[PDB]
RNA sequence: UCGUUGCGGGUCCGCUUACCCGCCGCAAGGCGGGGACAGCGGCAGGCGGGCUGUUCGGCUGGGGCGGCACA
RNA sequence: GGCAGGCUUAGAACCCGGGAUCCCCGAAUGGGGCUUCCUGCCGGGGCCGAAUAGGCCCCGGCGCCCCGUAAGGGGCGGGAACGCGGGGAAAGGAAACAUCUUAGUACCCGCAGGAAGGGAAGCCAACAGGGACCCCCUGAGUAGGGGCGACCGAAAGGGGGAUAGCCCAAACCAAAUCCUCGCGGGACAACCGUGGGGAGAUGUGGGGCUUGGGCCCGGGCAACCGCCGGCGGGCGGUAGCCGAAGUGGGCUGGAAUGCCCCGCCGUAGAGGGUGAUAGCCCCGUAGGCGAAACCGCCCGUGGCGGAGUCCCGGGGUCCCGGAGUACCUCGGCUUAGUUUUGCCGGGGGAACGCGCCGGCCACUGGCCGGCAAGGCUAAGCACGUCCCGAGUCCGAUAGCGCACUAGUA
């Protein structure tokens, strides 16, 4: 659970020469949302854990609350997850996919000759 | 192992900077017709104790034993191709191995014979 | 494409120190080498003012129909003894032009066998011309891989790729051997001047009727 | 200085060891090509920032 | 030879009724059901299938039927199947810091628009053209030079 | 631990007059380690060890043997004399 | 001014838990006071050389003041 | 290119593959560090010593934040350029200058990979049809933005490179599940049996993924979907090996490769060296052969598991189908986006498949196309520390600052 202060980000007034368009302060905000900011802060406290997602929880006068889902990619029960292997990496040898696909095509052609070839020729 | 590039700068770079095992191939000399028939190989790198015939230069026609070989310089010292310095000592002329013909072979080294079979075959 | 380093002569810390020092107002070194000039084309170590640019267009484009018309024109120049003698070739022993040989010549696989056919057809004197005409060229080309300048002797046109006659004649000094479908201006007019001593095979002449037109 | 730290003293030892011209046989070995060392300095002219 | 599907170029209002054909993405499901195969069987045989396409073209059907007969009569070798043959998924480090989570995607605009129309894409694309001095960026102010030149010469 | 012996004019005068052998050891060797090394290596008895680090960066140890052992005898026995 | 801002009672009164201020306690939590005000965020008006960027034309018996001989 | 003494035929030097050693500082990580050095606690060992005291020395462990029941595991720093997210100018241009441009650039902060990012229709279209994505050519300086000035500036479509589609959640079932360790077995694996521990009803697992699905019924296997990478073979890389033909006669010459004369090879006349200019003296070249070890790719075979999850036929009108989200308003940055781009912030704020979204201002009707707010994805594309090759490039004041004991003095 992450708590942070709402509002626009702390835009700094420039201390040097600027053209008048570039001197404003009030109303200027960051292109990042507080949800992504809350994700990054949670990522710092749990170093090495990957961020999955986060959602809004509550608002008050000063603060906004988010819940960030982080996962340990080094844990055995996380690596084999069908969803969590998208973040923790996944590899299949080409021999595994190529051999079975070849074997499927050999058997499909055998079946189609006896069942589809007479209809096609006719 | 000697550049295959046709650029002269790359050819000269590999020759000068060649390691010791590659400079041995620059010591190759032509065998005499008798030794060619006696061995069946057309070349052998010159070895200390081989008898050679100088074939170019001032000492062309001199035959002698190889007293010293230098891998770094790729030069060989032969008896007869000598001279005396100002102080009187006798010194050797460095002969490139490609200017001599091996008229006798030093085959006491067992490793040399195995190289003989490789080139006749 | 040739060029210089993009930052050559421009990466020194230099600046112009204005007037009043009694020295010219070109940029100079900022540090311990202060009076030393820098960055300008007229200074030692300065940038080249207008160097060669790698994006320069060196290729001279030619229309396809125009380029094929020239190839037919250069082909016709090989039919005349005047042009081939003008380009430099020796054709005194050549029985006639354009010189066409039978298609059995494509089976010659050895250089020694091919050398007979050149001698029997009066072509060997021009190949012999290129052999003794090889010269160590003057200038910096020796440093850059262009030590030798070798004349052109005879272009051999075979019917198709990978005939054995290509590997049997390609070692002769000045001799080019191409299939008729691979004809181009670099073999038909060396130096930009028409008229090349060409040995056509009979089958290549038959295949010429549907190319470059 | 009279009172030294050992780390500063050791770096002065390294500079003291290297401050020497090439030996005379090195000049003969290289045929007078190698005659000077870049680690040669004078205590009054060139100052170490040790 | 594997046959290639033939689809219609989308006839625009600007075209005025002139039409042409093109190589489509793949054979439609309707075209495959007239030869007895579904998407899985067709991809196993090696045909390119486009389940999104709804139209059916008889020229596409005939090319399928002629090729299918050669395959099933052992007169032709089918290509490898049109399915994924490798699974390479890399471990992701710093997804939150590189803006690859859902919040970062929303901030980049990928939820609401296409990648080509996102603003970060437009910044990168115009920078590559200026770096390489590409098509319109080889000259700055090319439109205004062209406009004034057209007035002066076509006056 | 020991690198070599010092056989200079000062070191030789010390050996004959104060029963001290001068050695060059590693820069990190302490007085406890130098006394243990000298006793173990040569089978003598050490009274005290005075150590200094030379301006060239080496450590020099003046090892005074106890009063039953000859500093010059150990130098001449080792063959470094 | 919009939100924070809630709970009772008849726009006004009250209440405390919000919030704020101090004291004690490592913290946990307690004590006192204020109090849905304040403070804080957004928006809006005012004062604003505190700070940022700029402009301060031309002719001319040299420039300037003048004049407009500037349409 | 010196002077000695050695090593090496018991096989050295050299090259390639695998190991050993690897001081101090360094992310530096016991704690400090105004000196790359110092110093503490615990445990073991050693030494001085009469001593088990006391002291001194060596060796090992001792960073922060985390995951895990624990055991144990992770992150930290670097790399020439490229990649992703955020913050973000000015000079100059406009012949002044403020909107504007420069420019989302320089630069800064953060985070990855050998590429990254993008990627699988709440799409584009126009009643005719396309059919994920990226990159190249074009559309095109067209539409449009703009002191409508300077200038800025797409997209669809067409031609190519390459080609590939899937999952999580939910409906329905309800612990059938997964991780760890001990033992027995099992190509050293997966997995099987058995037992302990941990997660799990706040739902593990099955099922499902637009050709929507769930649910009910019937038939068929060419079911389907996953896990391991053992055995055999082939190929390529990291050293190398073989490779034709004059050192013929004479001249000049210190010396020939030069000249005259005479021969020869050529799949090899690319190029270099050798006492001057060499196809045949030597290296090499055309062409061919090659690895104990390490690595990489491809093929055949081998070993397992799952809840039929696969295909075909019918029924359905019941259930599921992603929220501070869509949307409105205000401020701001940005965009060609213009009453119409995207986003951030303040405030307000839905519906549910009989619903919702889009079709260049809004609404109404029709028609057309679709199903947002969850995740992944090879190929084809950027770069140059580094390696290989090439050159109408330069040739020591040139060319990189450095042809040299140069990022040196
Ligand atoms: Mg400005
Ligand atoms: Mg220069
Ligand atoms: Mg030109
Ligand atoms: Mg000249
Ligand atoms: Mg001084
Ligand atoms: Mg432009
Ligand atoms: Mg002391
Ligand atoms: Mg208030
Ligand atoms: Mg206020
Ligand atoms: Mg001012
Ligand atoms: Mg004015
Ligand atoms: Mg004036
Ligand atoms: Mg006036
Ligand atoms: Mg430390
Ligand atoms: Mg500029
Ligand atoms: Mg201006
Ligand atoms: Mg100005
Ligand atoms: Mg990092
Ligand atoms: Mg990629
Ligand atoms: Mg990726
Ligand atoms: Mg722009
Ligand atoms: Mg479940
Ligand atoms: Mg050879
Ligand atoms: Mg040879
Ligand atoms: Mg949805
Ligand atoms: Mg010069
Ligand atoms: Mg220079």
């Amino acid at each position: 659970r992450v708590r942070l202060i709402r509002g626009p980000f702390n835009r700094r007034r420039p201390d040097s020469g600027r053209r008048p368009k570039r001197m404003g302060v009030y109303g200027i905000t960051a292109w990042k949302s507080w949800r992504q900011v809350a994700e990054e802060r949670a990522a710092r406290k749990f170093p090495g854990l990957e961020v999955l997602n986060s959602y809004w929880v509550a608002d008050d006068g000063i603060y906004r609350y988010f819940e960030v889902i982080l996962i340990d990619c080094n844990q055995p029960t996380i690596q084999r997850d069908p969803l969590y292997s998208g973040i923790c990496g996944r590899e299949v040898p080409r021999r595994r996919l190529a051999r079975r696909l070849r074997e499927r095509q050999r058997k499909l052609i055998e079946h189609l000759k006896k069942t589809l070839l007479p209809k096609l020729k006719g | 192992p000697f550049t295959a590039s046709a650029q002269p700068r790359k050819q000269r770079l590999s020759l000068y900077a060649a390691p010791l095992h590659l400079r041995r191939k620059l010591l190759n000399a032509k065998l005499s017709p008798e030794l060619q028939k006696k061995l069946g190989v057309k070349r052998l790198p010159v070895r200390r104790g081989d008898t050679v015939l100088i074939m170019r230069g001032d000492f062309k026609g001199v035959t002698g034993k190889v007293v010293k070989v230098d891998l770094k310089r790729v030069r060989i010292f032969v008896e007869g191709a000598t001279r005396t310095n100002s102080r009187g000592q006798t010194v050797y002329y460095p002969i490139h191995p490609s200017k001599v013909m091996i008229v006798d072979v030093d085959l006491s080294d067992k490793a040399r014979q195995k190289l003989i079979e490789r080139r006749k075959r | 494409p040739k060029g210089v380093y993009e930052g050559a002569g421009k990466e020194h810390s230099c600046e112009s120190f204005g007037v009043g020092l009694g020295i010219a107002r070109i940029p100079r070194y900022k540090g311990h080498l202060w009076p030393r000039g820098c960055f300008a084309p007229n200074t030692r170590g300065g940038r080249r003012a207008h160097p060669p640019r790698p994006e320069k267009k060196l290729h001279e484009e030619i229309n396809w129909k125009e380029k094929n018309l020239a190839i037919r024109s250069a082909i016709a120049a090989t039919a005349y003894k005047s042009w081939v003698a003008a380009r430099g070739h020796m054709v005194e022993k050549v029985p006639s032009l354009p010189l066409v040989v039978s298609g059995d010549a494509e089976k010659i696989a050895k250089a020694k066998e091919a050398k007979k056919l050149f001698e029997v057809l009066g072509l060997w004197p021009d190949v012999e011309r290129a052999a003794e005409g090889v010269k160590i060229r003057a200038g910096k080309g020796k440093m850059r891989g262009r030590r030798y300048k070798e004349p052109k002797s005879v272009l051999v046109v075979v019917s198709e790729l990978d005939v054995p006659l290509i590997g049997a004649v390609r070692n002769f000094p000045g001799v080019d051997v191409v299939p008729v479908s691979h004809l181009n201006m670099l073999v038909l007019a060396p130096g930009g001047v028409p008229g090349r001593l060409t040995l056509w095979t009979a089958t290549a002449v038959e295949r010429l009727k549907g190319l470059f037109l | 200085a009279r009172n030294k730290p050992l780390g500063k003293k050791l770096r002065l030892a390294a500079a003291l060891n290297s401050n020497r011209n090439p030996p005379l046989w090195v000049i003969a070995k290289t045929k007078r090509r190698v005659t000077r060392s870049p680690a040669r300095r004078h205590w009054r002219r060139q100052k170490l920032k040790a | 030879m594997i046959p290639k599907p033939v689809v219609q170029v989308p006839r625009s209002i600007k075209s005025g009724g002139v039409t042409k054909w093109k190589e489509g993405r793949g054979f439609s499901l309707g075209e495959l059901k007239e030869v007895g195969l579904n998407a899985e069987q067709a991809r196993l045989l090696g045909l390119p299938v486009d389940t999104r396409r709804d139209s059916v073209w008889p020229q596409n059907v005939e090319a399928l039927r002629k090729w299918l007969i050669e395959v099933l009569e052992g007169k032709a070798t089918p290509p490898e199947p049109t399915l994924p043959k490798v699974v390479k998924v890399k471990r992701k480090r710093g997804r939150a810091f590189r803006g690859l989570t859902s919040a970062g995607r929303r901030s980049r605009g990928l939820i609401s628009t296409r990648f080509r129309e996102t603003h970060n894409y437009k910044f990168k694309k115009k920078a590559k053209e200026r770096r390489l001095k590409k098509r319109h960026e080889a000259t700055k102010g090319l439109g205004n030079v062209l406009r004034i030149s057209r007035i002066i010469n076509e006056s | 631990m020991i690198k070599r012996f010092v056989i200079t004019e000062k070191a030789l005068r010390l050996a004959e007059r104060e029963n001290k052998i001068t050695i060059i050891v590693e820069r990190t060797a302490t007085k406890k380690q130098i006394a243990d090394e000298v006793q173990r290596l040569y089978n003598v008895k050490v009274e005290k060890v005075n150590t200094l680090i030379t301006p060239r960066g080496e450590k020099k140890a003046y090892v005074k043997l106890a009063e039953g052992y000859s500093a010059m005898d150990l130098l001449t026995k080792l063959g470094v004399l």
